[PDB]
Parts: structure tokens; C-alpha cells; sequence
RNA sequence: GAUCGCCUGCCAGUGGAAGGCUUUCUGCGUUCAGUCAAUCUACGCAGAGUGAAUCGGUCCCUAAGGAACCCCCGAAAGGGC
RNA sequence: UCCAUGGAUCUCCGAUCGGGAAACCGUAUCCAAGCUCCGUGGCUAGUCUGCGCUCUUUGGACUUUGAAAACUUAGCGAACU
């Protein structure tokens, strides 16, 4: 159950390596294309989404330095913020094209 | 831009080491030091402590010794200088003697790709492309 | 090394802050009146679109 | 163009550094980079998270800088903003290694 | 922890401006500083710490004044208004 | 990883819109011709028929300021010796 309530619990979830396992396997960040073939809304909603996990991410580090000073995670953050300039980017692109009152404020809602 | 014409793993021969006289595949290859690590060659003994990891005594392990001290086999076992090029666009690029072309050993991945996750967006959720734009525009914003 | 001067080594005289906070008039009588109309303001989208977890797959094919 | 300043990408990344050793807490302690308003903190801790926010403070000080002479190593400029919420909210033991590795000492 | 002292309208108290700019605190340590043998700290490492419609700045004004324009004067700079 | 090309972002002072205690604090117009937007008048409601705004963006003209070592050519112009 990966469920977290209560906003305060937002900076973290899913207590890592249950009592016997390595569930440290964390993937890979998004790609040029898989994030060119998406559309608008759900492509924010994936921004917002790696905000959430920057949050969480830069909260680890830093609680687990300052406390104990060992932060066993290895870092995530890269992938993530890398990942955030692809949206960036994929956006700034698709912006350019014809009409001059459309892809202005396109350009500027983003940037 | 080809810096090194000796590859990981392949079969290579030593030359001038205090054991002249030896083949191996290479573990390793340290582009820095322009020094390569090779199977059973180059012993050396390290004095070592370590408490939690058990690092407990002498190690018997294998330490690196200049690539201008390597020579690759041949199928005549010995001398290739293998500098070699043969552009044709049939293949066989490297390892020509000073004869036989070996394109590597082909291990492909140093390390294992994990088949499953939960937190982790399940594979690409299978590319769909999303309606990105399919009727010269659809899923664009408001 | 302390180089260029900043408020928190100064006399109780001096004022740089961080740039970037223009919200209202600068009242006459050492006051502040923040307008609405210049504060940000936010479209967050709600409960976000869910398959997209936070980062692809690694799983081969 | 509605309300001028109209975002639409938020971009501050608030660090909490832990409820006050606590469990169920009226208020606590964000650390973000040294420009986030009152203003913004309060508009996107409410909108982003759906917290409830009533008094929005925030002491600002700068970052541990090891000198060697002239070999000088500095850090970011934290601003350290306190948050005080409507009716408290409860944080459970378990949520990570954090906040029962730390509750060790 | 305890007896004993010294200060109590400019060497010893209270809030602090000017100045310092982590020297405050928390753990670890004692290589350096301490006019010692230092486990101690204003010392090294590590970490945390300063919340303010009302305080003090910000801001409005002007004094002493420094300049801006125009103007006047001077080989150049510039000076004068 | 990496090279080459070409594109994206591109904080501040120096500084050049105003202030300034360098790295900080304050901020476009006029006019045409563009859909949207917001009431206004039409009473004749007829594409129900028409006016006048705005925020904006284009596309102009208004809206405007640049630095170096030596070299050169000049203006001044000294004493030691």
C-alpha cells in the first residue's frame, strides 16, 4: 500500500528495503522521443509529477546527511532534472510555428 | 579519435613484465593510466585492513602494467602489430596483421538490466504515442 | 573571505535583498500596499495523469 | 493574459528538514533557495501539496564557508521559511529510513 | 556539589548601537592556539541554529553637503553655477 | 561517453532606462489591423446589425549612446644631472 495521505507525508513514501529484499532497482529517466510523442496536459502532469520527486529526493539527501550523516541512497536527482529539461525542451520546440499571437504566450506560458 | 586499438577481453600476449611469457584476456582497461589489467598476469600482494568489509589480510590481486607491454595473439600465436585497417564496407576494421580479423568479444552489457519495478513507469507504459498530434493537431493546449 | 559587502555584515543602514519581489505600491508612510493584481497565481493541474510514473522502464524487450 | 504574472511550471524546491522531532505538529520547516516569497510559498504549498497555511515566516541565513586562507569553499544560501498549519497533522513512524534512523540519535 | 570570596552610577550587572562575521549551541577530537601536563574552550572535525502590519531598516522628505541640466569660464584635463 | 555542424535555455555588476554604498532597488508611446473579450444600441432585431475598449502580438517610426598594450599624430611640459 503506496498510499500517502496527510501532505506532510508527500516528502517521502514507501519505506525502501523491506525485510528481505533489495527493491532498490529505480529505472531510468525519460527519453528525447518518449517525451516528444505526448501531448500537453499530460506532458505538465509528468513535470509536476518530477517536481513531487525532486522534493522528495533533495528532502532524503539532506534529512540523511544533517541526522545521521550516511544517506545510503545513491542519486536519483540527475534523471530527474534532466528529465525536466527534456520537457522543457521538447515544448520550447514544438512551440515555434506559424501564427505570431499563438506561438507567442505559447512560448511565454512556458518559459 | 582511435586512441586505443586494444579491447576489453580479447586475447592479448605480455611483453617485458617480470613474467615475460604469458597470455591473457584483459579484465579491465584504464584509458588514464594507458594501462590495462589482464587475467593471472601481473600478481601483487596487498597488505590491507578493513573492518566492516572484512578486508582482513594479504590479497593476492591483479595490478595494471603498460598497454607498450601487450601484444595481441594471432592464429599464428604471436606478433600481430596489429594495426591494420580494411575500410571496405564488408567489415574486418581492425585487428589486420602488422591476415585474421577478430571484431572484439562481443560481451555486449558490463552490467545487468533490471526485469521488473513498481515505483517505475511500466515500459514507457508501452510507447502509444498519446495523441501527441495525430489529425494535424490534437492534444495541444489551452 | 569577506568580500563585497552584504546587509547580514553592515550597518543597520544598508538593503540588497534578492531581486525579484515587485507586489504593490511603496506606501508613502513606510507602509506596503500588495496589490492582487500582481501575485503569482497558478494553474496546477489536479490528481496528475497517473500511468505516468516518475521515470521509464528499465525492463528489457 | 487574465492575471499578468500567470504561471504554469513551479520550479521552487522546497526541502522540509523534519517536524520538530515531533509526531503530530502545528507547524514545521522548509529550507529552499534564497527567493521564495511569503507570497509564493503560501499560494503553492497551498496549491500544489493542499496544505492550509496560515502564518508564512521566514529567517534567512546563508551557508557554511571553510576557509584555508585563500582557499575559500563556500555553500547555497538557504531560506529557512517556518509554516504554520490550520490544525495540526500527524506523521507516521514508518514512512521511510528517515524518521526512525534519525529517531535513533 | 559544597564552604570562601570580588564587583553593585565607567575595569566586572541589564537591553544594545559602532565594530566584529560563526566566535552561539549540539556531538566527536586534542595536530595547531592557550603564556601548563589541557580530557577544557573563544582550538580542529561534524551538525544545527537567527521567524515579527507594530521592533530596526525599507520608504517620504529635507540640513551640513556631493553632484545633474542649462548657463559662465578655462590649452587639454576640468573649474565655477 | 565522444567529435563536427546547427539549434534551447542563457541569473547579475561593470553599464548604457531611474537610483545607487558596484553585483542590489525602481519602470513605454503612437498608429494600423489582426480572433478572443465586454458591455453598448439597435429597437426598426434585419448574417438579429453596429460602436468603441483591452490585454496582446506584428510591424513599423518614434522611441536613441561604448571601452584596450604598444604603436601614430598632436597639447602641455620638469628637475635631478
Amino acid at each position: 500500500i503506496r498510499t500517502p495521505t496527510n501532505p506532510l507525508e508527500e516528502f517521502f513514501e514507501f519505506d525502501r528495503s523491506q525485510d528481505e529484499d533489495k527493491p532498490v532497482v529505480y529505472g531510468r529517466g525519460w527519453k528525447a522521443s518518449e517525451l516528444r510523442l505526448k501531448s500537453w496536459d499530460d506532458l505538465q502532469k509528468l513535470w509536476y509529477v518530477l517536481l513531487k520527486e525532486k522534493n522528495m529526493l533533495m528532502t532524503q539527501r539532506q534529512m540523511l546527511q544533517a541526522q545521521n550523516m550516511q544517506f545510503p541512497n545513491p542519486e536519483r536527482i540527475p534523471k530527474v532534472r534532466r528529465s525536466m529539461c527534456r520537457i522543457k525542451h521538447v515544448l520550447t520546440e514544438r512551440a515555434i510555428e506559424e501564427p505570431d499571437s499563438r506561438r507567442s504566450a505559447e512560448m511565454k506560458r512556458m518559459v | 579519435i582511435r586512441h586505443w586499438k586494444i579491447l576489453r577481453g580479447d586475447n592479448v600476449m605480455i611483453i617485458r613484465g617480470k613474467d615475460k611469457g604469458e597470455t591473457g584476456t584483459i579484465k579491465r582497461v584504464i584509458r588514464s593510466q594507458n594501462r590495462v589489467i589482464v587475467e593471472g598476469k601481473n600478481l601483487i600482494k596487498k597488505h590491507i585492513k578493513g573492518g566492516p568489509d572484512h578486508e582482513g589480510g594479504i590479497f593476492t590481486v591483479e595490478a595494471p602494467l603498460h598497454a607498450s607491454n601487450v601484444q595481441v595473439v594471432d592464429p599464428v600465436t604471436g606478433r600481430p602489430c596489429k594495426v591494420g585497417v580494411k575500410y571496405l564496407e564488408d567489415g574486418t576494421k581492425v585487428r589486420v596483421a602488422r591476415i585474421i580479423p577478430r571484431p572484439e568479444i562481443l560481451k555486449i552489457r558490463a552490467t545487468p538490466r533490471p526485469t521488473t519495478a513498481g515505483p517505475k513507469d511500466t515500459p514507457m507504459e508501452f510507447v502509444w504515442e498519446q495523441t501527441y498530434d495525430a489529425k494535424t493537431g490534437k492534444g495541444m493546449p489551452d | 573571505s569577506l568580500d563585497i559587502l552584504s546587509p547580514k555584515r553592515a550597518p543597520r543602514d544598508f538593503y540588497k535583498g534578492k531581486n525579484c519581489k515587485p507586489t504593490g505600491f511603496h506606501t508613502r508612510k513606510g507602509g506596503y500596499v500588495v496589490q492582487p493584481d500582481k501575485l503569482p497565481n497558478y494553474v496546477v493541474p489536479d490528481l496528475t495523469g497517473f500511468k505516468l510514473k516518475p521515470y521509464v522502464s528499465q525492463c528489457p524487450l | 493574459r487574465l492575471g499578468g504574472r500567470v504561471v504554469h511550471f513551479a520550479n521552487l524546491p522546497i526541502k522540509l528538514l523534519m517536524p520538530a522531532k515531533l509526531t503530530n505538529i502545528h507547524e514545521f520547516a522548509l529550507k529552499t533557495i534564497p527567493s521564495a516569497s511569503k507570497i509564493e510559498i503560501k499560494r503553492v504549498l497551498e496549491s500544489l501539496y493542499g496544505f492550509d497555511v496560515e502564518k508564512v515566516n521566514t529567517l534567512n541565513m546563508d551557508g557554511k564557508k571553510k576557509k584555508r586562507g585563500g582557499l575559500l569553499i563556500a555553500k547555497a544560501d538557504y531560506k529557512k521559511a517556518y509554516v504554520t498549519l490550520r490544525s495540526p497533522l500527524s506523521i507516521s513512524r514508518d514512512l521511510f529510513p528517515v524518521k526512525y534512523i534519525e529517531e535513533d540519535r
